[PDB]
């Protein structure tokens, strides 16, 4: 009986296009979150390969061995390392270096690599860094005497992944069996021995024995994963992971509103079906189990669509980018399936709920001749309660973030301009006079159904404001990381540079054919007092620690000056913002530093915006040259050179009291984890522009939908099809224009929330934006109505489809 | 009377005020006599304390010269007849003078290798015999064997020690 | 045996400058058997009226008893409930489904009563051949000219089996031999069922051949044949 | 001078059982300033003959002419100019615009056609007075009554002041002074204008009014009166 019903309503067109809306918001959200979630899972296993290990203990000293008992009873994997520093001897040539043993665990997650790859820690053989072979002058198969301990050498590393991301470990690494330490006899006490503990397992198991071993902590030990970490590159792991969410809530927000608008059309629709069935007198109960078995098979058949979809996207999706791709990603969870069915679920409940007891206690007649309904739940009551409700399961959802904050009072904001605006625009249409045939057309259709607009410029704006937003953010991080690394980024350091021996090493970088950059004064002294105050009793590590002042010539290229001006002058200095904010220091205020038993006072005169992110030597202050000419002076340099190693031999036996250091592994790996971040962020934006696409074009059809019984009329009566389409164009280029400009304000103030309280960076007002949004997404709404209005107008005997 | 301190960290204070060093904490124990003036500075090398040496000697003026340099040289690795000869020519400008200098016993902790650690402490004897100076002990052995009063890198000593080595040199 | 009684009803629609007065205060008094044939103009108010008479909707003021039952105090459920009992009613625009054909459509109400699917089918299909609609029985109303949509709404309403009917413009949309057949049926329903019919058209003959003949002027009904 | 041709016109609906024969070749030549009534029973081809005799849609087979152009051999662009030119039509169930007022849907093709809104508004509002609609100007068609909606139709059509009018059931859902008076309408503006009418009608006297008239007796038309 209602099988024949739903099987004739799905090919009705209006029951058609709601469906597909429906299945391809299910199959496009499944998708996103699906691959969203590989993605930090991904990124999550290749942060642990970076760490080479899930959870991390430092420590200085033995640690009982009844932990790692009750850690093998549970299973966890655990790997034990030591690392300390000896100073081995070529011969006769003495030379610090950093020795680390390990065990066969070792490496436990990542890859280490030799020279030649393939070696691994071994008794009987050790291993050297490069740059410690050309300066001990060794080769692969001779014996050198570690510590007390001699040994042959095995060969070269060519990179540890565990190698910590310091750019201070000056010692060039020394590798060897962690059973032949003994042999050596540095295990002694009052050893500076570091104890590195690494495990690995199934994370419920990793929280167990986190749990068992917290009562257990001790001071002298480190207990830490890597998302805890305070690293730039943890940073902005945590700023990935904000962003993927973040899309993740744009992309249910724009399902939200198309399904909300699909439902609103077909709630609208089935009135003429309530009539009749209440005219018969059908029973409630009867007449209430037809129209909610109907809804919810039309539910259920969309949601078993998308979801088949959203698998077979994702499965081309990952069968076409594995080239791009780093690897396999883990597989995900299960938890996008629920959010995209609980979400399609209680927003289309939530917008049907209202007019279903509406048409239950309103007559059949009043619904038919469009009389006063029944004044039951008005919709001034009903709209904040469906946004309480909302915002509710969105803060349920995603546990209440900030972020979710900065969406909803963009939202609000947005709502509210735009309604203000439409107001207004009325005012002025009802005022304004035209001469051209479309404009005047538009401006009837706009005026005559002024609330079925309004929710139109509120999706539409939403949906502008949303892309708009992501593509900004995109946009500031690839920008910020760019900056933050530069590809000419100098691979080797300079440190501890004498005065009088920079022109001898000036001529040996020229005789290098080697361009080096600015060499950095460096003077140990620290702020004492502030303002005729002493900052002694402060914890602020800046009033704690020593102070690496510095002075320069040339303007800051990093650095833009946000308050002050640039030089400081005599007893001036540029100070960095962030300094000035925690130590309550604004411009002008006096700042007493003490240097070499030398006191010396400055006027804050600059503020400056610095990131330490940035691999470029930064300082907390600047002062003009002449500042401090009579404080001693060390020097630092940095250059890029990746011709051979005999020059840096040359150069140690040269300058042996200079201070040599390696940074390419590391810049190696910061470029790498970069770059698969940003195929990453730039894949997730090119699919999310992609659905908002196609969301925006089932709006529009929608739209069309709506407005097809007198666009059908226009045909019959003899409209020319030039005419209609140019109509379309001038009324969805006007509403996406509104649309634009509004979203832009909107845009801005969400962006100007997160990126005050998520982000941590300043913002700033883009005036390209106001430009662009309003007549690109005019632009874009114009050809969809276009297109769409074009291939409604084909056929034949369009008149008899007027009903449908 | 005056007490002029001119070394690394473990004087110059790692990670502490300046009151928080303890040779801050020794001029405060001997106020009413000898004050105790530290120009230590952290990370310097033999060259570098050569290079900031007339400055403080024209600057202090000190009846004694505290000199505890080459350990951090030691610690990073230099070369025994370079930092034998510049730490000579340190101390032969110190006696030259009017100053007493004070030469600190420095011993590497014994895993950093027995060889370079006996050849690196067996200078400052030798120094101290040629110069007629009183030669301290390495007290961070004291320290060795107390990680309450160490940090969590081990290379310095924490606040707590601070009073201990002060009250040490004060004994010496 | 008086099934319909009205006392001073009363219709009002719109606000302000919008609102019109439809109707002035309305007396009838009908008993079971009669035939009742309701003439006047386009826009007097004879459709609204016949709708509210079938209690399908509340008029400003007044006092409604059909079957002996006040509509007014009863709830939507209670007057459904009597329309499926026994009320039929028939639109001037069909009101048919879209997405159904006219053999379901016909024999739908018989399945809202809970009849098995081969009776009412079977009871359909007699109500349709007997209006000469046999050969339409897959056709769609879309599919459908006016005429054979009316006989639909006309065939549903007879499948309803209803002890009252009311119609508005039943031979409206057909020709003198349909409308004579239309009629004829009617009548004979009438006369056997013992159905009350209230028919509201503009033919005049029909209207002399029901048992009574009232004309609305200015909201007010008047006795005429 | 013949303004309207028709050879072997025929037209089928359906497929295979579905199948169903309409037209079985139809000869048609009329003149201008003639009025041509047609008439039949429900069911009977007379709406669809009209309408694709209208140029809305295309027939089995056969030779259409409308003002001596061949609308076979045009494509919808041209159909649709010539609609706008000199055509205009009136539904049975009057196709209204629930979204626009009367006002509003019978000014609307002056709109199309480039007048201005106050001329546009003041003939719209004449043809509405003359018809007595006055008093519903911002009414919606769900708020009015049938003949009003009807009333609206005719309207609209004679705001589109075409050269040829083809209507069907003008008058069925009126009383006998509207349908009286909006025939007399009708003949006055064929006698003045000389637009050409074809009316498709169930009133005998209305189709003896006109000055041929044709029945559609199994797909065919024969001259009658
Ligand atoms: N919802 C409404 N809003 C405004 N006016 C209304 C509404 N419903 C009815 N009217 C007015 O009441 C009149 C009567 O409607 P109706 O009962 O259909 O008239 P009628 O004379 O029975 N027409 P017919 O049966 O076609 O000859 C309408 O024509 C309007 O003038
Ligand atoms: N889409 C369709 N599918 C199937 N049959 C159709 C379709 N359209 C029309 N027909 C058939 O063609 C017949 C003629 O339609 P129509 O032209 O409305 O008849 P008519 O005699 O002009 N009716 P009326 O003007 O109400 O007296 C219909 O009644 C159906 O039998
Ligand atoms: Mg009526
Ligand atoms: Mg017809």
């Amino acid at each position: 009986m209602i099988a024949r019903w739903f099987w004739r309503e799905w090919r009705s067109p209006s029951l058609l296009i709601v469906w597909l809306a429906l299945s391809l918001a299910v199959a496009c959200v499944l998708a996103l979150g699906n691959i969203s979630d590989r993605m930090e899972k991904g990124l999550s296993q290749q942060s642990r390969e970076f760490m080479a290990g899930d959870r991390a203990l430092r420590s200085s000293r033995e640690v009982p061995q009844a932990w790692l008992e009750e850690a093998q009873k549970r299973g966890l994997k655990v790997g034990k390392q030591l690392t300390f520093a000896t100073m081995t001897f070529a011969g006769d040539t003495p030379q610090l270096a950093n020795v680390k043993a390990v065990d066969d665990i070792y490496p436990m997650y990542g890859d280490l690599q030799t020279n030649p790859p393939g070696l691994k820690p071994q008794a009987g053989s050790v291993l050297l860094a490069p740059r410690l072979m050309a300066l001990l002058n060794l080769k692969t198969g001779d014996t050198i005497d570690v510590g007390d301990a001699t040994l042959r050498i095995a060969g070269e590393v060519i990179q540890e992944p565990d190698s910590g991301f310091n750019p201070f470990q000056m010692a060039p690494r020394l590798m060897m069996n962690l059973a032949d330490v003994d042999k050596t006899g540095a295990v002694q006490p009052g050893s500076r021995v570091t104890w590195r503990y690494k495990f690995g397992g199934n994370e419920n198991q990793l929280d167990g024995y986190e749990k068992w071993l917290l009562p257990q902590l001790k001071p002298e030990q480190r207990w830490y994963g890597l998302e805890q970490d305070e690293g730039a590159l943890g940073r902005s792991m945590e700023r990935s992971q904000q962003f993927l969410l973040l899309s993740a809530l744009l992309t249910l927000l724009l399902a939200v509103a198309a399904v909300a608008v699909a439902m609103n059309h077909y709630c609208r629709s089935r009135y003429d079906l309530v009539a009749i069935l209440k005219t018969l007198g059908a029973g409630r109960a009867q007449l209430r189990k037809l129209i909610v078995g109907q809804w919810l098979m039309v539910l259920t058949l969309s949601a078993v669509t998308g979801g088949a979809i959203g698998l077979l996207f994702e499965n081309v999706l990952m069968v076409l980018l594995k080239p791009v791709l780093p690897a396999a990603l883990p597989p995900a969870s299960l938890w996008p399936w629920l959010w995209a069915l609980g979400t399609m679920t209680v927003i289309s409940l939530l917008v049907g709920l209202r007019p279903y007891r509406l048409l239950l206690a309103t007559q059949p007649l009043r619904v038919l001749r469009n009389d006063v309904v029944a004044n039951v739940w008005p919709l001034k009551f009903y709209l904040p309660i469906v946004s309480v409700v909302v915002v509710l399961l969105l803060a349920g959802l995603m546990g209440g973030s900030m972020l979710l904050w900065a969406v909803l009072a963009g939202a609000v904001v947005l709502a509210l301009l735009c309604g203000v605006l439409g107001w207004m625009l009325l005012n002025v249409l009802r005022r304004m006079t035209l001469k051209s045939l479309p404009l005047r057309l538009a401006v009837s259709r706009l005026l005559r159904q002024p609330w079925s607009t309004l929710s139109q410029l509120s999706a539409f704006s939403l949906s502008f404001m949303l892309l708009a937003l992501l593509l900004v953010l995109r946009g500031d991080l690839l920008d910020r990381w760019q900056q933050q690394l530069p590809p000419e980024s100098p691979n080797y350091f300079l440190i501890n540079i004498a005065t009088e021996q920079v022109a001898p090493l000036k001529a040996f970088l020229a005789e290098h054919q080697i361009v080096p950059e600015s060499f950095y004064p460096v003077v140990r002294a620290r702020l004492t007092a502030i303002n005729d105050k002493p900052t002694e009793g402060n914890e602020d590590e800046a009033l704690n620690r020593e102070l690496n002042l510095t002075w320069q010539n040339t303007r800051p290229d990093h650095n833009p000056i946000v308050a002050g001006n640039w030089p400081p002058k005599a007893d001036e200095v540029s100070m960095e913002e962030g300094l000035a904010k925690r130590l309550n220091v604004a411009l002008g205020d006096t700042v007493t530093f003490m240097g070499d038993t030398q006191e010396f006072r400055a006027k804050v005169t600059s503020l400056r915006k610095v990131d330490w992110e940035s691999l470029r030597p930064n300082f907390y202050f600047i002062f003009p040259e002449g500042a401090l000419d009579g404080q001693p002076q060390s020097w630092l340099t940095s250059f890029r050179w990746e011709n051979g190693n005999g020059m840096l031999t040359q150069l140690n036996r040269q300058f042996p009291t200079i201070s040599l250091l390696d940074i390419g592994a590391i810049l190696k790996q910061v470029g790498q984890v970069l770059e698969q971040v940003s195929r990453a962020l730039e894949v997730m934006v090119v699919l999310v522009t992609a659905c908002g696409m196609l969301l925006l074009l089932a709006q529009v059809q929608v739209g069309m939908r709506q407005r097809h019984q007198e666009l059908v009329v226009w045909r019959t009566l003899g409209a020319g099809k030039k005419l209609l389409r140019t109509t379309l164009w001038c009324e969805f280029a006007m509403l996406g224009f509104v649309s634009g400009l509004v979203a832009a304000i909107g845009a801005e103030t969400a962006l100007a929330v997160l990126q005050a309280k998520v982000f941590d960076f300043p913002w700033e007002p883009d005036w390209r934006l106001w430009i662009v949004l309003p007549c690109s997404g005019a632009l874009l709404l114009s050809l969809f109505g276009g297109w769409l209005g074009a291939r409604l107008v084909k056929g034949k005997a369009l008149f008899r489809q007027f009903a449908g | 009377d005056t007490l002029l301190i001119l070394g690394d960290a473990l004087s110059a204070g790692y990670r502490m005020s300046a009151s928080a060093a303890w040779p801050a904490l020794l001029n405060d124990k001997w106020q009413s006599k000898t004050s105790v003036v530290n120009a230590s500075i952290s990370g310097d090398t033999s060259q570098q304390g050569l290079a900031r040496l007339p400055a403080l000697l024209k600057q202090h003026q000190p009846r004694w010269v505290l000199v505890e340099l080459g350990g951090n040289d030691g610690l990073r690795g230099f070369q025994p007849q370079q930092t034998e000869q510049t730490l000579r020519q340190i101390l032969q400008d110190v006696k030259a003078a009017n100053a007493e200098p004070l030469l600190m016993q420095i011993r590497l902790p014994a895993n950093y290798g027995r060889r370079y650690n006996e050849a690196f402490s067996a200078i400052y004897p030798k120094l101290a015999k040629e110069f007629d100076v009183p030669l301290l002990p390495f007290f961070m052995e004291e320290v060795y064997l107390k990680p309450q009063w160490m940090q969590d890198d081990g290379i310095h000593p924490n606040r707590d020690a601070q009073p201990f080595i002060a009250d040490w040199m004060a004994k010496q | 045996e008086n099934i319909v009684e009205v006392h001073h009803l009363k219709k009002s629609v719109g606000q302000g400058e919008h609102e019109l007065s439809i109707l002035t205060g309305v007396e009838l008094v009908v008993k079971r058997g009669e035939t009742i044939a309701l003439v006047g103009e386009s826009g007097s108010g004879k459709s609204t009226l016949l709708a509210i008479l079938a209690g399908l909707d509340d008029g400003s003021s007044g006092e409604v008893s059909l079957v002996g039952q006040p509509l007014h105090n009863m709830d939507e459920e209670a007057r459904a409930k009597l329309r499926a009992k026994h009320v039929g009613f028939v639109f001037q625009s069909f009101m048919l489904i879209p997405t159904l054909n006219a053999l379901e459509n016909v024999e739908l109400p018989a399945l809202l009563r809970g009849e098995s699917s081969a009776e009412s089918r079977n009871g359909a299909k007699a109500l349709l051949e007997q209006l000469g609609l046999g050969k339409r029985l897959d056709h769609l109303p879309a599919q459908l000219s006016g005429g054979e949509q009316q006989r639909v709404a006309l065939a549903r309403a007879f499948n309803g089996r209803p002890d009252v009917l009311f119609a508005d413009e039943p031979t409206g949309n057909l020709d003198r031999q349909t409308g004579d057949k239309i009629a004829d049926l009617l009548f004979s329903l009438n006369r056997e069922h013992g159905t009350t019919l209230i028919m509201v058209t503009h033919d005049l003959q029909l209207a002399a051949r029901c048992d009574r003949c009232l004309r609305l002027v200015n909201g007010q009904l008047q006795e005429e044949a």
